[PDB]
RNA sequence: GGAAUACUGCCAGCUGGGACUGAGGACUGCGACGUAAGUCAAGGAUGCUGGCAUAAUGGUUAUAUGCCGCCCGUCUUGAAACACGGACCAAGGAGUCUAACGUCUAUGCGAGUGUUUGGGUGUAAAACCCAUACGCGUAAUGAAAGUGAACGUAGGUUGGGGCCUCGCAAGAGGUGCACAAUCGACCGAUCCUGAUGUCUUCGGAUGGAUUUGAGUAAGAGCAUAGCUGUUGGGACCCGAAAG
RNA sequence: AAAUAUGUAAGAAGUCCUUGUUACUUAAUUGAACGUGGACAUUUGAAUGAAGAGCUUUUAGUGGGCCAUUUUUGGUAAGC
């Protein structure tokens, strides 16, 4: 017998090689698999581990987000890198001429994006362009914003979202919720 | 480019050098050894000769192997046990003494046999079963350039080095005794000598410190 | 589809994942909401506050089209000029040919000012407005006119 | 792919060990120590033999 | 039926001490305190105003907020599996400094004044603390100290 | 039928499961209890150090 | 009946609800059947439209 | 006085007998013996020989012998129980579908999204095509009348993966998305303060406050599908006395 | 007035030097709190171990327990 000091047989806990079935998403993580093995810079595994990850651990990035992103001192000339997908902003009314490489852009943002005189560029492209993650900068998106993460931790005085249907008065807003029903949380 | 000669004969040569470093070594630590122990009984010698009395130093260094199997143990004793690595029966590990260790060895005495290990049955243990840890496995010792690529750190080369610095408790015994894997010893050859073990040493038992008869013990288990 | 449900993985074992001592029981509970205020207060208080009693005072007969306003912000009244003949107003950045929005016709009851549209001035139709969003229109050079 | 053990296998001692050569040659396991006269005090074998 | 009460079980714990009741020393009212300090909290059973809980009276804390007559302390207690933070209003006659701390920091400046002069020789500063080490061998003498033999008595009643 | 009252039987083996964890400490803890003519002070004063700060390093 | 944090339902089907369900398996019959019935009122009206 | 011997310990001292194992499958490594060629017991067994080539080894099966083995299912702290069901065999026989949902995952599009109420068309319940609406989302907060989200590189501080610069490296500096902690700013409610003015009682600028919101602070949602979980439904299946 | 158990501390979120803000505080640049610049690095501040550390969502079963050593209450006692 063995008085063990950890659970026995327990997994990483990791996500290796994505849920996805996307052969094409596929073909993008054993590329980078292979840059991540034999290249020894860290952007390779950064982005290999997000290519695996699953949609709400990858939020989509605005173009109004890479564009604050280029606006930081000597960010300028920089290559956005996007493992996800690239939206559009309308309440921003002049962009750069950056190159940006991503998963997906949308018509609105590829729009943009090629009218300011930028590029739009797949991450296979980005692997030959700079093998090592020459010159990129790597933009995540609010993981936090979700109307999902509004209701978790919920109880007393969490101030913390309830679950709920219908809203208004009459819906959730008495006793347990004001002092003159009782008590306020 | 043929490359199977040039680099070859330097890789060799490097070799030799080693090697020479590893023999002048070992043979200042042989001399250093005996020096030591013909100092000691000297030193007994002339004491008896003046009429006083020669105290030896205390030990610095004990052997303690665990006895008692996983099941039905207290909490503390538990922890302290699986602090110093014997999370199994006839599993062994050298321990600096000093204050802290002493209190942790009162904790745990009625599930362990320890003592203190001399060069022989310490040299023994490092050949027969000795083990590195090299990143989280258990890997055998069986070459120096093991110890080189893992202890080279704290000027450790060779397996011999590496006995050096347990026996003489250096200033990195904790890296090269963490560094040693926990030796997994079998049960004792000729038995244990006494009818039943859960009893201390002096109650003719077997658990807590037998002071030299640990060498015995642990020769016959490895 | 019933060949991935977890019943077809319980087959051969007696109590279906629902155990030995408490069993799968009709309703050992209430139905429904049952005792909300006594033996299921704890869940309620703690994920529905609120619940019980009553909050305001009641509208007899209320019509949700009486109350019907839309807000837009500033940061996108500009979408709703057509994007071809929004480039050619945002260089043209000139009074005498200013652009004219009817929010009401895009289906916008109140124009609020969130924040930040460009120096152009803008000629902005609307029910009501926000004394920001009028600021911030008039401070681009604009106006906002009042229809109904 | 198998641990050859040391203390058996010479062919593996001396690799781990380029000592044990030169240890067997001059038998330092038999080694002779030099002779001392020296003898203890009289308080010492009047102490050990006293009652 | 039971009885849990805000001062249940506190006999002895809140009783005063032997031959120390009456007033207070004023040392204790011209401490000054300071947000950050390491306080000890010790029930002063006189005075009954802004008191402890008999679950703090032994325990150590940090001062976070200084009031008129009252120090703020924040103090780690285990409810469950974990610990959760508490906010203790005391009046000052239930507070004194803590010395533990003061220890560590006197031990840090003359470490740092034995590093400073000893960074103009280089002398292998060694400055931590070590266990109490296993003692070294000694030659003792039997001048003046002959050894006394001993032997275990027999039995007596001694009544 | 009588039954078992009350044991803590069991309990710190559950707790120490996946138990006793520390709390984390941060560098800034909350200000909140601490006294509101202090922390209206500190208000101004750290708006006045901004501005300050700012004239510095404009 | 009321257990972890879960929005309050209304599903109201404490009547004999499965005696009045009505599934529209005749919407494609029912759409030819309006095809057919606006091209015989065009025949019946001839020129008019 | 000079030895011996016991006991205890050490030898990288020598040597005999017995047993179990032979994983791996070109070479590569570390060594040893030799001036060298080379050889070796050095990163896992080879060499030599015999008998048989068949039911002989072996498999299956019945039996014998040695030792072991209580009746299953179930409730229970505890079942072989002197607890309950079960004489036997075949066939049937129990977590389903739906309305609305929670988390998670995959997919499409994305500040939008949803063709299928309907219309067009058709090789005719399919497939293909489509207008206006409508739903959810893009704004909140008040009981309500109502009001309605930038002082500032959409803030400061601390920590932050990645990237950039210098360096052989170690490291140092710059920028720092997500995320965490904290102090602020903005919108609504509450309590104040009450400017220019005026249908002299209306208006509510400005500045505040241990108060308060399921808010803002360069959007993330919508639709389809799947496991699991929820509620109403006969609701896993069979079972009252009753009304 | 023990033994056993029990709170805190053992550094870089540290220590020291110099000096900016405020509507707080002081007789008062007096202080309080938050701030700008500089110095002290691998023995960076006891031991031993670390098997990864931290964080979150969601949901099952369970909510009759019993036994042993020691502490211990009621009871003559009890397989109470
Ligand atoms: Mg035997
Ligand atoms: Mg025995
Ligand atoms: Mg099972
Ligand atoms: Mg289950
Ligand atoms: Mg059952
Ligand atoms: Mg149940
Ligand atoms: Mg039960
Ligand atoms: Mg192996
Ligand atoms: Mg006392
Ligand atoms: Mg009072
Ligand atoms: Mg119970
Ligand atoms: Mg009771
Ligand atoms: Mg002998
Ligand atoms: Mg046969
Ligand atoms: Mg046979
Ligand atoms: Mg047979
Ligand atoms: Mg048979
Ligand atoms: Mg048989
Ligand atoms: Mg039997
Ligand atoms: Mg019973
Ligand atoms: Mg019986
Ligand atoms: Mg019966
Ligand atoms: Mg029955
Ligand atoms: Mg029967
Ligand atoms: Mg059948
Ligand atoms: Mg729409
Ligand atoms: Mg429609
Ligand atoms: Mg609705
Ligand atoms: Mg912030
Ligand atoms: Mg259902
Ligand atoms: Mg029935
Ligand atoms: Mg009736
Ligand atoms: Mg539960
Ligand atoms: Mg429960």
């Amino acid at each position: 017998g063995i008085d063990h000091t950890s659970k026995q047989h327990k997994r990483s806990g990791h996500r290796t090689a994505p849920k996805s079935d996307n052969v094409y998403l596929k073909l993008l993580v054993k590329l980078y698999t292979f840059l991540a093995r034999r290249t020894d810079a860290p952007f390779n595994k950064v982005v290999l581990k997000a290519l695996f990850l699953s949609k709400i651990n990858r939020p989509p990035v605005s173009v109004s987000r890479i564009a604050r992103a280029l606006k930081q001192e000597g960010a300028a000339n920089k290559t956005v890198v996007v493992v996800g997908t690239v939206t559009d902003d309308a309440r921003i009314f002049e962009f750069p001429k950056t190159t940006v490489a991503a998963l997906r852009f949308t018509a609105g943002a590829r729009a943009k994006i090629v009218k300011a005189g930028g590029e739009c560029i797949t991450l296979d492209q980005l692997a030959v362009r700079a093998p090592k993650g020459q010159n990129t900068l790597i933009l995540r998106g609010p993981r936090n914003s979700r109307e999902a993460v509004r209701h978790f931790g919920m109880g007393p005085h969490k101030g913390k979202a309830p679950r709920i249907l219908s809203t208004g008065r009459k819906f959730e807003r008495a006793r347990g919720r004001r002092r003159s029903k009782g008590f306020k949380v | 480019a043929e490359q199977v000669a040039a680099e070859r004969a330097a890789r060799k040569a490097a070799n030799k050098e080693k090697r020479a470093i590893i023999l002048e070594r070992n043979a200042a630590y042989q001399k250093e050894y005996e020096t030591a122990e013909r100092n000691i009984i000297q030193a007994k010698r002339d004491a008896k000769a003046a009429g006083s009395y020669y105290v030896e130093a205390q030990h610095k260094l004990v052997f303690v192997v665990r006895i008692k199997g996983i099941n039905k143990i207290p909490p503390k004793p538990r922890k302290v046990l699986q602090l110093l690595r014997l999370t199994r029966i006839n599993s062994g590990t050298f321990v600096k003494v000093t204050k802290a260790t002493l209190e942790l060895l009162k904790l745990i005495e009625p599930y362990v046999a320890y003592g203190y290990p001399s060069y022989s049955t310490i040299r023994q243990l490092v050949y027969k079963r000795g083990f590195g840890k090299i990143n989280k496995q258990r890997v055998p010792l069986s070459d120096n350039a093991i110890i080189e690529a893992n202890l080279g750190k704290y000027g450790i080369l060779s397996i011999d080095d590496l006995i050096h610095e347990i026996i003489t408790v250096g200033p990195h015994f904790k890296q090269a005794n963490n560094f040693l894997w926990p030796f997994k010893l079998s049960n004792p050859s000729g038995g244990w000598g006494v009818p039943r073990k859960f009893k201390h040493f002096i109650q003719g038992g077997s658990f807590g410190n037998r002071e030299e008869f640990i060498n015995k013990l642990v020769k016959s288990m490895n | 589809p019933s060949r991935f449900t977890k019943t077809r993985k319980h087959r051969g074992h007696v109590s279906a994942g629902k155990g030995r001592i408490g069993k799968h029981r009709k309703h050992p509970g209430g139905r429904g909401m049952a005792g909300g205020q006594h033996h299921h207060r704890i869940n309620m208080d703690k994920y529905h506050p609120g619940y019980f009693g009553k909050v305001g005072m009641r509208y007899f007969h209320k019509q949700q089209a009486h109350f019907w306003k839309p807000v837009l912000n500033l940061d996108k009244l500009w979408t709703l000029i057509p994007e071809d003949k929004r480039d050619q107003y945002l260089k043209s950045a000139s009074k005498e040919t200013a652009p004219v929005i009817d929010t009401l016709a895009a289906g916008y009851g109140k124009i609020l000012g969130k924040g930040r549209i460009p120096n152009v001035p803008v000629i902005v139709k609307a029910r009501f407005v926000s004394k920001l969003a009028e600021e911030k229109i008039r401070a681009a050079g604009g106006v906002v006119e009042l229809i109904a | 792919v198998l641990k050859k053990n040391p203390l058996k296998n010479k062919q593996v001692l001396l690799r781990l060990n380029p000592y044990a050569k030169v240890f067997a040659a001059e038998k330092l396991g038999s080694k002779k120590a030099e002779k001392t006269g020296t003898k203890p005090a009289a308080v010492f074998t009047e102490t050990l033999k006293h009652d | 039926g039971k009885s849990h009460g805000y001062r249940s079980r506190t006999r002895y714990m809140f009783q005063r001490d032997f031959r120390k009741h009456g007033a207070v020393h004023l040392s204790t009212y011209l401490k000054v305190y300071k947000v950050g300090d390491i306080v000890d909290i010790k029930a002063n059973g006189s005075i009954q105003k802004g008191m402890p809980h008999k679950f703090y009276q032994g325990k150590t804390g940090v001062v976070y907020n200084v009031t008129k007559s009252s120090v703020g302390v924040i103090i780690n207690k285990m409810v469950g599996n974990r610990y959760l933070e508490k906010r203790l209003n005391l009046r000052v006659e239930h507070i004194k400094h803590s010395k533990c701390r003061q220890e560590f920091l006197e031990r840090v400046k003359a470490n740092a004044a034995k590093r400073a002069e000893a960074k103009a020789q280089g002398v292998a500063v060694q400055l931590k603390r070590q266990p109490a080490q296993p003692r070294e061998s000694r030659i003792v003498s039997t001048e003046g100290n002959v050894p006394q033999t001993l032997a275990p008595v027999p039995y007596e009643t001694f009544i | 039928a009588k039954s078992k009252n009350h044991t803590a039987h069991n309990q710190t083996r559950k707790a120490h499961r996946n138990g006793i964890k520390k709390p984390k400490t941060y560098k800034y803890p909350s200000l909140k209890g601490v006294d509101p003519k202090f922390r209206r002070n500190h208000k101004h004063a750290l708006h006045g150090t901004a501005k300050a700060l700012a004239a510095a390093k404009k | 009946a009321i257990s972890k944090n879960l929005p309050i339902l209304k599903n109201h089907f404490r009547k004999h609800w499965q005696e009045r369900v009505k599934v529209h398996f005749d919407q494609a019959g029912k759409k030819v059947s309006r095809r057919n019935a606006r091209a015989t009122r065009a025949a019946k009206i001839a020129p008019r439209p």
